[PDB]
Order: C-alpha cells, then structure tokens, then sequence
C-alpha cells in the first residue's frame, strides 16, 4: 500500500502510491561537477526491494560525477533533503584510480569521501537512446562489493571489480577478448522465453577468463515489464541484477560444460 | 534525451533511470544549450546562448525558473523552454525577437525586461 514521492528530473514531483511487490521509495541523484559550477539531478520514485544504497563517483578530466541512490520503506521517505546525513572527516582517505569511457580517459586519482567506499572498475559492454559508459573507474560502493564479479554472453560483458586497497582498482583496460578461454562452455540467449531463448536460439560460447559458472536467469525486464530469461558464463554473479535492469529475479549456476541447456531447465 | 551540439546521452544501470549529458569541452547546461565560450551575439540575438547574465544598470537577471519570471509569459517552464534556450539559469535571452537580448529584471517589486550589456559582434 505504500507511498513514495515521483519526481521526474525537472523538478516536477507528486505522490505515488506504489505497485505491489515495490517496498522502497528512493532517491537517486547524479552531481556534475566542473570547475566551481555543478548541475545536479534529482529522480525519485517508488522501487523494487532488492534495492540498496548506493554511491559511485569518477573523474572525467577536470570533471566529477557522482551518482548516488538512497532507499527507504516508510511513507514518503524520500522527501527529506536539510536535516543533513553523516559528515566525515579522516587523516588518510582512500585513493583510487578513476577514469571514464566518455572523455576516453579510460589516468587520473581520487579521494573516496567516505569510509564506506571502495575502488572501482565497472565494465559494461554492449547492453542497454542512453548508454552505460564502456569503462569506469573510480570511488563507491555497489551490490557486489567486495570482491569482484562478472558475467559474459553472445550479447554481453559485465565486470564490476570491487576492492578496499590503495590504488587497487589500477592496471589495463580489461577487455573481454584479452580473457584466456576458460576451457569451459555454456549456453547464450537473451529475450523472451519462447521468443529469444528457445532450445534452438541459445547455442554453446566457448566461456574465458574467471567466467566459469554456467547461468541462466529468470525475471522481468521492459519495454512492459514481460518475463526474460538470460543464458552465459559467470563468476559469482545472484542480487546482481541491475546489471540487466532484471526485478524479481532467481538465478543459478552449474560447473559443468553446457549444464545451462533449456532442456535442462 | 536532447544533448545538443555533439554531446552525448549517459546512464547508468546501477542508478535507475538517470540519464544525463556527456558535453564537448566547450558546452554547459544540463543538454549542453549553453555555449559557454561566446562573447556577443549575431543579429538580434535570437540564437544567442552564452552566458551574460546582467542587465545595462549592472543589476542581475532573475533566472528563468524563479518564481516569478514562471509568471511571465518567457519561463523555464515551457513546452518549448530548451529551443528558446530558457533553463535553470539566469542567461541572456531573446525568445521574442527584440532587438537584442535582454532578461527579467527585479526592479523595485516589479520583474522588469531589461536589455543586457553584451554588443553584436559587429
Ligand atoms: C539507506 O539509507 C537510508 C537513509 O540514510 C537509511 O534509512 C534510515 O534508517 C534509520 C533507521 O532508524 C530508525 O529511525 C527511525 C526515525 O525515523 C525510528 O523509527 C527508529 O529509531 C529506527 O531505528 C532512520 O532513522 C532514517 O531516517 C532512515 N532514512 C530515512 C530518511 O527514512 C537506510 O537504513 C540505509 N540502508 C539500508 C539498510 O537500507
């Protein structure tokens, strides 16, 4: 029964009273900072449970980027905005390595704000009008956090490497092909159930890197909100579903070449 | 998603729906609309978009989503805001044609128009 706030970009805002099944409202915002100056957006909503709180900020050559995503379950707990959060001060803030694809950078450095935040390396390729960035480094913390997890198709290669050490988020540019064949191989479709990942859609991928699990995936994805399988090679990828824009969601994965057949459930 | 003049369309998928603006190195403004290099206008200043803000007596304009200029009939707020180049700023304007461009101006208690200061750059 629930309510939230709505609030499209511009500022235009309501109260939404939300779906079944959505137990969050939430806050996201993304704060464009260059030169003195900063454009800030704000975007509210009601949400889906497995959301959590948020933050991932990078440096695009004299400019930052900050998203963050706040979420709570209480009527209209995404109003609030000068009762001011938690304000940090440490001797020795976290630095990391941090670029994007969009200046292609992806480099310069950066000081985490927060304690909480770790290094990161966020690769998106060829999935999902506007565009996730290729590669991005940089300050936060998000679902996978720690450790570093990864997931690869005919369609797609997601990596999200998470880690606290200094500096840690440094090396080369990962890109899928410099992966060695992992040896094992499992199945591939995306799309609709009978319309996308029919037994004779999905076909064998010869999996790489640390990409050995088989998985296949259930849930809802758009333009709707229609049911949406998804067939790969993984890590430890599981809650990791917005690396899909995928709600309501069950994975699973096998050790075992092809073990991902449709037949096989 | 309308970033103007070469810029670029961004998201992110942990973050929801955001999607914002990638912009050249020389262009502002959340769809990059603010030509943050010019100087003076050509015309009467129609498609004028830098960033002079301040009125012949010196005095600040109001931005265009000021409570009060959303009362005037040239507003942020308009169907058609971004192709007059009206935004959340306080930036010289021309979306009528006048001569050249001009701002809404608190003088006393009224939101007067008032030409700014920049020249053509004839
Ligand atoms: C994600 O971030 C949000 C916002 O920082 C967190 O939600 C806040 O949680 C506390 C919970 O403590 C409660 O305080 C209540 C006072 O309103 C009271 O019922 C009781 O003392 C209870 O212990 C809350 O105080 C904040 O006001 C919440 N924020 C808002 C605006 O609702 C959330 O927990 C964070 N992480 C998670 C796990 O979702």
């Amino acid at each position: 029964s629930l309510r939230c706030m709505q609030c499209k970009t511009n500022g235009d805002c309501r109260v939404e009273e939300c779906a079944l099944g959505q137990d969050l409202c939430r806050t996201t915002i993304v704060r464009l900072w260059e030169e003195g100056e900063e454009l800030e957006l704000v975007e509210k909503s009601c949400t889906h449970s497995e959301k959590t709180n948020r933050t991932l900020s990078y440096r695009t050559g004299l400019k930052i980027t900050s998203l963050t995503e706040v979420v709570c379950g209480l009527d209209l707990c995404n109003q609030g905005n000068s009762g001011r959060a938690v304000t940090y001060s440490r001797s020795r803030y976290l630095e990391c390595i941090s670029c994007g694809s969009s200046d292609m950078s992806c480099h310069q450095s950066l000081q985490c704000r927060s304690p909480e935040e770790q290094c990161l390396d966020v690769v998106t390729h060829w999935i999902q009008r506007p565009k996730d960035d290729r590669h991005l480094r940089g300050c936060g913390y998000l679902p996978g956090c720690p450790g570093s997890n990864g997931f690869h198709n005919q369609d797609t290669f997601h990596f999200l490497k998470c880690c606290q050490t200094t500096k840690c988020n440094e090396g080369p540019i990962l890109e899928l092909e410099n992966l060695p064949q992992n040896g094992r191989q499992c199945y591939s479709c995306k799309g609709q159930s009978t319309h996308g990942c029919s037994s004779e859609e999905t076909f064998l991928i010869d999996c790489r890197g640390p990409m050995n699990q088989c998985l296949v995936a259930t849930g809802t994805h758009e333009p709707k909100q229609q049911s949406y399988m998804v067939r790969g090679c993984a890590t430890a990828s599981a809650h990791l579903g917005d690396a899909f824009s995928m709600n309501h969601i069950d994975v699973s994965c096998c050790t075992k070449s092809g073990c991902n057949h449709p037949d096989l459930d | 998603c309308d970033c103007l003049n070469g810029g670029t369309c961004v998201s992110n998928k942990y973050f929801s729906n955001i999607h914002w603006c990638n912009c050249p190195k020389k262009f502002g403004g959340q769809h990059c609309e603010i030509d943050k290099s010019k100087t003076c206008y050509e015309g009467n200043g129609h498609f004028y978009r830098g960033k002079a803000s301040t009125d012949t007596m010196g005095r600040p304009c109001l931005p265009w989503n000021s409570a009060t200029v959303l009362q005037q009939t040239y507003h942020a707020h308009r169907s058609d805001a971004l192709q007059l180049g009206l935004g959340k700023h306080n930036y010289c304007r021309n979306p009528d044609n006048r001569r050249r461009p001009w701002c809404y101006v608190q003088v006393g208690l009224k939101p007067l128009v008032q030409e700014c200061m920049v020249h053509d750059c004839a």
